[PDB]
């Protein structure tokens, strides 16, 4: 067969209408993943960071 | 600098030159492989190669004419060159091949010695011309099922199967009159020449218009034709650039021409004012390279094309090369827009102005039938004087930064990473 | 999704705007949750039964 002729791709192809299409789609996961790993980050860092603080016990009004 | 252009009942171009010792006359068809099927690919090739057949050329000879052709994608041409005083008896020729023996070369002796021979033609090409074999790929995978993707030297396959039947149905749905444009360059006047197409009357043809298809597509994607046993690995890298006639038609080429082409071996070249040679010459990440503005009909290509024997480093050729690129779009300098312009006029004038008519014919050709005109070299250059480091920045953003690419490959090419890793490096990361 | 091209246009969310957004939410979630929260167990609450005494 001659290297010239490129496979079908017709399945996995989107009908080319609406080009950022696919892009859209991706950089919004990617954004979402992005936002919510922070946010998770953030309170997983401040549940560690707040352990340190006083302990309940040691709050004593004398 | 004279671009002259009149019709009657068939479009005459000219661009007459004073010296120039010879004169060169020829049809210029506004059909080639991008006109094509995937079955009848090649056909327009084989024209050429008849058209330059023994005994075709062998009369041209006598006559002391010599003759030439070219098959691109959006055109095809058939030149014959004379002397001055000549210039009629290549107008004969013309007519004597068109109309006459449009029928005595599709001899079924001759069309079998040229098939042969096209078939050896083809064959060698894929064989053993791996810079023009990639460059063809690259053609075929970012335009798939699209005209553009179709090579100009048909595939063997289609080749093959061809017979005199399908030049004669392509002869006769392109080859016509409003599908055709006469060129004369060299010295000769273009009331010289239009005076004796004139005189001679006929139409053949006439009012017959060639058949229509579906607009060409740039698809991000890749063909890898991976080889070890060759001694180096041959790479060419695009994404979609500018059609002929559009507004960043010379904004294109002179972001092509800030990284311009290199030679590791030729002394001058490891010296020219490109950033991008500080990186590649430390470990000498490859033997060659060079940037492109390809512009069709439809669309384009905007990249460049490398070889390499440093087979365990090309993922640092491409990502030093794609950073580069990246430039374009946030801080190419004025000093390097301004040593493009002065090379880009360098380039762009010894194309249009060479002592050779023939490339005259196919330049002059080749634009009449896009735009119904030619545009002076003067003028060029004036458009180039003119773009500033806002056009680049604003073109890049544009056609480069996160944009898809199309990537084709040959010989050793085990290094050059996925297609990802290289889309990735289309932009980079910032606050 | 012509929506996302009026706001980032065809460009990735950039850091600047992931970590502006993340302390946006933080806030924004915890109240909508805490009020679920609470809502879904009316009644049991100490809130709730400090309201039905009197001392
Ligand atoms: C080391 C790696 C550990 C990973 C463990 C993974 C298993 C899942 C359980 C995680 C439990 C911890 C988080 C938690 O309980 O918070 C809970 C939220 O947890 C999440 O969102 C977890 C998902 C994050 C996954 C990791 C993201 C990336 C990794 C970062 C590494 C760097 C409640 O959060 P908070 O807002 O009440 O805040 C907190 C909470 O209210 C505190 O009580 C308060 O003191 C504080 O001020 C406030 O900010
Ligand atoms: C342990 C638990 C940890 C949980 C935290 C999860 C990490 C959050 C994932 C969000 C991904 C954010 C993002 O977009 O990262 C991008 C970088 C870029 O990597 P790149 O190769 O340079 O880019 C290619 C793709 N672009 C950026 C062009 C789109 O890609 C990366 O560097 C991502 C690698 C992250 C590894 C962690
Ligand atoms: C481990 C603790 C977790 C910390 C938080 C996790 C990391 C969040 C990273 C959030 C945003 O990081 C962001 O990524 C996007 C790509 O996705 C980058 O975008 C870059 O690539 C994209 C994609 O080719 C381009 O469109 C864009 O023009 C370019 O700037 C952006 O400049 C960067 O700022």
């Amino acid at each position: 067969k001659s290297t010239y002729r490129t496979p079908n791709f017709d399945d996995v192809l989107k009908e080319n209408n609406d080009a950022d299409k696919g892009r859209s789609y991706a950089y919004f996961m990617v954004g979402a993943m992005g936002l919510l790993s922070s946010a998770g980050a953030k309170s997983t860092v401040e549940t560690f960071i707040s352990s340190m603080t006083a302990t309940a016990d040691v709050l004593a009004m004398a | 600098a004279e671009v002259t252009q009149l019709s009657n009942g068939i479009v005459v171009a000219t661009e007459h030159n004073p010296s120039a010792h010879t004169a060169s006359v020829g049809v210029v068809f506004g059909s080639g492989a991008a006109n094509e099927n995937p079955y009848n690919n090649g056909v327009s090739n084989l024209w050429k190669n008849i058209f330059l057949s023994k005994e075709n050329s062998a009369v041209a000879a006598k006559e002391g004419l010599a003759l030439s052709s070219n098959i691109s994608r959006d055109f095809q041409s058939y030149i014959v060159s004379s002397l001055p005083g000549s210039t009629d008896k290549s107008l004969d020729f013309l007519n004597q091949s068109f109309i006459q023996q449009k029928a005595n070369l599709l001899s079924s002796s001759n069309f079998e010695a040229t098939k042969k021979s096209v078939l050896k033609q083809v064959q060698d090409f894929e064989d053993n011309d791996h810079p023009n074999r990639v460059l063809e790929h690259l053609h075929s995978t970012a335009f798939q099922n699209t005209p553009l993707s179709l090579p100009t030297r048909g595939t063997l396959e289609s080749l093959e199967n061809l017979v005199v039947a399908d030049l004669e149905s392509f002869a006769n749905n392109h080859f016509l009159n409003s599908n055709a444009v006469v060129v004369g360059t060299g010295n000769i006047k273009h009331e010289d020449l239009v005076n004796s197409i004139e005189s001679k009357n006929l139409s053949l043809q006439t009012g017959t218009k060639p058949v229509l298809k579906k607009k060409a597509a740039f698809l991000g994607s890749e063909v890898r034709l991976r080889d070890d046993t060759l001694p180096k690995a041959w790479i060419s890298l695009a994404v979609e650039g500018e059609p002929v006639n559009s507004p960043n038609y010379f904004v294109a080429k002179l972001a092509a021409q800030i990284f311009g082409s290199y030679n590791a071996f030729e002394p001058a070249s490891r010296l020219q004012g490109i950033k991008l040679l500080d990186n590649i010459q430390e470990y000498q990440l490859c033997d060659n390279f060079n940037h492109f503005s390809l512009s069709y009909k439809d669309s384009g290509l905007w990249g460049f094309s490398t070889a390499t024997r440093n087979v365990t480093m090309i993922d640092d050729l491409i990502h030093f090369t794609l950073k580069q690129w990246n430039r374009l779009t946030i801080s190419v300098t004025d000093t390097e827009v301004e040593r493009a312009k002065s090379l880009l006029k360098l380039q762009l004038g010894q194309l249009y102005e060479s002592g050779n008519p023939v490339n005259d014919a196919n330049l002059l050709g080749a634009e009449v039938l896009i735009k119904g005109s030619k545009l002076s070299l003067g003028e060029a250059f004036k458009k180039i004087d003119a773009i500033t480091v806002k056009d680049v920045k604003a073109w890049a953003g544009k056609r480069l930064w996160d944009q898809d690419i199309a990537i084709a490959g040959t010989g050793q090419i085990e290094g050059l990473l996925d297609y990802m890793r290289i889309r990735s490096d289309m932009s980079m990361m910032r606050w | 999704s012509s929506l996302y091209k009026t706001f980032f246009k065809r460009n990735a969310v950039f850091v600047g705007t992931i970590f502006a957004g993340a302390f946006v939410f933080q806030t924004v979630f915890d109240t909508a949750i805490t009020s679920w929260y609470e809502n879904h167990n009316k009644g049991k609450l100490w809130k709730d039964v400090k309201a039905r005494i009197a001392a």
